[PDB]
């Protein structure tokens, strides 16, 4: 080779890596930081982000009357003159009258704890898991994750549980409890900067992300006032507002006026949230922090450090002052702070853009006033609100712009009024300002979030579920209100988001329905109660293990399995291969025969059922397996345990055929010759009753306490038939023509010696409860001679049932085309005092994939976790949905 | 002084509220007809189920 391609090679990985390297630098250094949930409790009946922009957008004033049930003595603390200690002048303000509300049960908090418990650590609480439901991830998945927790707090001073006392008023608390209920592992760190506290907890949890130390991150604040100190102490100097508006850039602006909240963003990385399929709401940028330093006083503003501040934002954000459409000014209401604030605003911002562009400014305190180191972060919702909406809302309360500073600019205005905001030749973009008393500024630039199928699985079930009734009840009204007030969802992404998104709580239920006329009134009747047609509901089972019961004859009917062969791929996959496994000693197509083409057996003939039925439980029980639903054990019911032998491990497919295979066509020289008759008695009673006939009937099988099943010849069957109507016992005649279990199988016996021939047992994998010994059998013990005595000896399901509940078993499923053996293990369980739940997978005339759905969702509600990543597909759109309906009650401290 | 009352309005924190079952009677006077409060609430009632 020449050197010069030689060297140009080398050239091209230089250069490929020096481009690798500085994208590793841009990333590290400023990476936009994407807002992938909020959550906040604000004044004036706000919940949610969305509460909060009908607020704004509305023009609704928050500004109320103090609180009446904190022991505040509101009549006697009212005096006009502004100096006075103990009295105030303010009548309002902004304040949380929830406040005391806490769910102490869902979080696993005593009552006792929670009245010793600060607000702040509840409201922070709530707020967390609303944010973290609210950004598509299940809280508690997050337990073990490396997950940050910055939050803006203060002291306040809220105040056998002697112990809850100390870490329910610690500050520092306030952000770790965060981390310990929720069992995150990333930092966990108060930060206090007064009203600046959020915003910058915000910036230090971007480093956070940044540096890698965390994979997500809350970003928070929260302010409650438990005692009106802040109203009296600060009232001396005229710091509030007479009438308690913060006139926000106003002439009338005549001081400020404290407001409690709380206000949480769970925030990820872009490129992670990106990866992760997460919904981006909006985009940090850039992000800066100083301080005034030398100023007029401690507690007082300096334009040259907001100008500082906000150009060290636009820089790390990398964009220009013309770049941003929008700020959300701190904008306090004070006489003094307000024209500064206007200032810097004007020759930071409004100094080089097009005059038809001026810079919209706005304030959140005009709306609920200032809602206190809570506030930085509550403003940024507002910001984003809006930049989803595409409107500004007007602030309040502004007569007029202050004559203070001078607009002759023009480059910035006043929202006055609501401004439609364009959404063409650039992304929206806005900024936030959280400027302290203590001086510490904090100014966020954010960033519109940036643009981004699969066919809908038909009967998608939809699960809910709550830790109690109630809030059970409350989440199918918050959901159907929800999806009321939406212009037709796709059901299969609400059965994702639902499924995936959402905690598994005890008291669960479910909507599995293939047409979306049932769903609503379904939601209507779960939210009511009353019962449905669709809706399933029940109680999960925290701990139980697995079995799946194989029955014999009983469970077929024509057109079984039909449905799935064309709708379920695993199914008709798992059917082929056990046709052709079962093509070598059969004389027909097992797939003609469940499609019923012409020419095919039917299922009257003893020889094609036990075949047929095999490859069903066996496809059936491997299609349960592929939804996540391992058992842990197996059952069988005389030909059933050769199909659950080949769900043990025990037999391979080829060696459980044959066996099925030979020994049906091994009882046909049986046909006509007797038959089996099942009869409501013990077995002791079942057992006296046959003693007239001797040896010519006997116990074919023992399903139940009050269920059992003779043979024997036709002559002796209906004789005893008659002597049963004498005694009254509903003696129901098994629609069969052999009379297996009993004495004349042993004229056949050489030939089923030569049908169970050549096999290879092996050890079980899962472990195989046998019937006939009725205890878990060695895998390698399924010879031909147990076999015969399986097909002999009599069938002892009650007591393997009864072993089965000892051992610790509790979910038992059915993996027939129609449950047969539900009512006799229903009886055993009800008999034992044991909460085991039985459940089936098909049924008569159905058999599509609304059928397996329902038995899935069945399932999932007994408390199986079902793998619905598998039924509902990887990924969908990212459906937004309600957060969980906490169930409050009051813990304050009486005084 | 133990004997001195006095009636007044506690602010309280917003209902969530629930659906409105059933059929609701809505009775208006004839002056007002058509105008302000009878029109809203009867849409309000409309949407809440």
């Amino acid at each position: 080779v020449t050197d010069s391609e030689k060297v140009a090679e080398y050239l091209r990985r230089a250069t490929l890596d020096l481009r690798a390297a500085r994208q590793r630098i841009r990333e590290l250094e400023s990476e936009p930081i994407a807002i992938i949930g909020m959550a906040c409790r604000l004044p004036g009946g706000v919940d949610s982000p969305e509460g909060l922009w009908e607020l704004v957008d509305s023009g609704t004033d928050a500004i109320a009357g103090f609180p009446l049930d904190r022991g505040w003595d509101v009549e006697g603390m009212y005096d006009p003159d502004a100096e006075a200690p103990g009295k105030t002048y303010v009548k309002e303000a902004g304040f949380l009258y929830d406040a005391g509300e806490f769910d102490a049960g869902f979080f696993g908090i005593s009552p006792r704890e929670a009245v010793s418990m600060d607000p702040q650590q509840r409201l922070m609480l709530e707020a967390s898991w609303e944010a973290f439901e609210r950004a598509g991830l299940d809280p508690a998945r997050q337990r073990g994750t490396a997950t940050g927790v910055f939050v803006g707090a203060t002291a306040t001073g809220y105040v056998g549980a002697e112990g809850f006392a100390i870490t329910g008023n610690m500050t520092a608390v306030t952000s770790g409890r965060i981390s310990y209920t929720l069992g995150l592992q990333g930092p966990a760190v108060t930060i206090d900067t007064a009203c600046s506290s959020s915003l910058v907890a915000l910036h230090l949890a971007c480093q956070s992300l940044r540096q890698g130390e965390c994979t997500t991150a809350l970003a928070g604040g929260v302010t409650v006032m438990p005692t009106p100190t802040a109203f009296t102490e600060f009232s001396r100097q005229r710091g509030l507002a007479p009438d308690g508006r913060c006139k926000s850039f106003a002439a009338a602006a005549d001081g400020t006026n404290w407001a409690e909240g709380v206000a949480v963003l769970v925030v990820e990385r872009l490129s992670d949230a990106r990866r992760n399929g997460h919904r981006v709401l909006a985009v940090v940028r850039g992000t800066a922090i100083n301080q005034d330093g030398a100023s007029n006083g401690l507690s007082a503003p300096n334009d040259l450090a907001q100008e500082r501040v906000i150009r060290s934002a636009l820089d790390n954000a990398g964009l220009t002052a013309s770049d941003v459409d929008a700020v959300e000014a701190h904008g306090t209401g004070t006489t003094l702070g307000d024209p500064i604030e206007a200032q810097a605003l004007l020759a930071a911002y409004g100094h080089e853009r097009p005059a038809h562009r001026p810079l919209r400014v706005g304030s959140l305190k005009s709306n609920i006033g200032h809602a206190g180191p809570a506030a930085g972060v509550a403003g940024v919702i507002k910001m984003v609100m809006a930049m989803r909406h595409g409107v500004l809302p007007r602030s309040l309360h502004i007569d007029e712009p202050t004559p203070q500073v001078d607009w002759s600019s023009g480059a910035v205005t006043l929202l006055t009024e609501p401004v439609d905001w364009p959404d063409s030749d650039r992304p929206r973009r806005a900024g936030v300002s959280a400027f302290g008393i203590s001086g510490t500024n904090a100014h966020v630039i954010l960033e519109q979030a940036p643009t981004q199928p699969a066919p809908p699985v038909p009967a998608a079930p939809w699960l809910l579920s709550a830790k109690t009734p109630a809030a059970l009840r409350a989440q199918a009204r918050r959901l159907h209100t929800h999806l009321a007030r939406h212009p037709h969802p796709d059901p299969t992404d609400i059965a994702h988001a639902l499924a995936t998104t959402r905690t598994p709580h005890e008291h669960r239920a479910a909507l599995v329905t293939d047409d979306h006329g049932t769903r609503g009134p379904a939601l209507a009747a779960l939210a009511e109660g009353a019962p449905d047609a669709c809706l399933i509901s029940g109680t999960a089972l925290s701990k139980g293990r697995t079995v799946f019961v194989f029955p014999g004859q009983g469970s077929q009917w024509t057109g079984m399995g039909r449905e799935l062969l064309h709708t379920s791929p695993e199914f008709a996959a798992y059917i082929a291969e056990c046709e052709t496994a079962l093509n070598d000693f059969v004389d027909w197509s097992l797939t003609d025969v469940l499609r019923g083409t012409e020419g095919a057996p039917g299922y009257d003939r003893v020889d094609v059922v036990q075949p047929a039925l095999f490859a069903v439980m066996v496809s059936l029980a491997r299609l349960w397996q592929h939804h996540g639903i391992h058992p842990d054990a197996v059952i069988g019911h005389s030909q059933g345990e050769i199909a659950a032998a080949h769900i043990a491990g025990a037999l391979s497919l080829q060696d459980a055929a044959r066996i099925v295979a030979l020994r049906s066509q091994a009882l046909l020289p049986l046909a006509g010759l007797g038959g089996m008759t099942s009869l409501a008695l013990p077995h002791d009673q079942a057992l006296q009753l046959i003693q007239p006939w001797g040896q010519d009937l006997s116990i074919a099988s023992v399903n139940g306490p009050h269920s059992t099943v003779v043979s024997g010849t036709t002559h002796a069957l209906d004789e005893l038939h008659t002597t049963c109507d004498t005694q009254g016992v509903r003696a129901r005649r098994i629609p069969v023509d052999y009379a297996s279990h009993s004495a004349q199988v042993e004229s056949i016996r050489d030939t089923v010696l030569q049908a169970a021939t050549g096999i290879n047992p092996q050890p079980t994998t899962i472990p195989l409860y046998s019937t006939v010994t009725g205890q878990p059998i060695d895998g390698t013990q399924l010879d031909a001679d147990y076999w015969y005595t399986n097909l002999r000896h009599t069938v002892r399901f009650e007591e393997t049932t009864r072993a089965l509940l000892g051992s610790g078993h509790r979910h038992f499923i059915e993996t027939t085309a129609h449950p047969v053996l539900a009512l006799a293990l229903e009886e055993t369980i009800e008999a034992t005092g044991s909460d085991a739940r039985v459940t089936g997978t098909l049924r008569r005339d159905h058999g599509d994939l609304t059928q397996l759905h329902t038995a899935l969702a069945t399932a999932w509600t007994h408390g199986i976790d079902v793998d619905w990543t598998a039924v509902l597909g990887d990924r969908r759109t990212p459906f937004e949905l309600p957060t969980y309906a906490f169930q409050r009650q009051r813990y304050w401290l009486e005084p | 002084d133990d004997l001195r009352y006095k009636v007044t309005w506690k602010p309280t924190a917003v209902a969530d509220g629930a659906s409105a079952t059933g059929t609701w009677l809505v009775v208006v006077p004839e002056s007002l007809a058509g105008g302000g409060w009878p029109v809203v609430v009867a849409r309000a009632v409309d949407q809440a189920g």
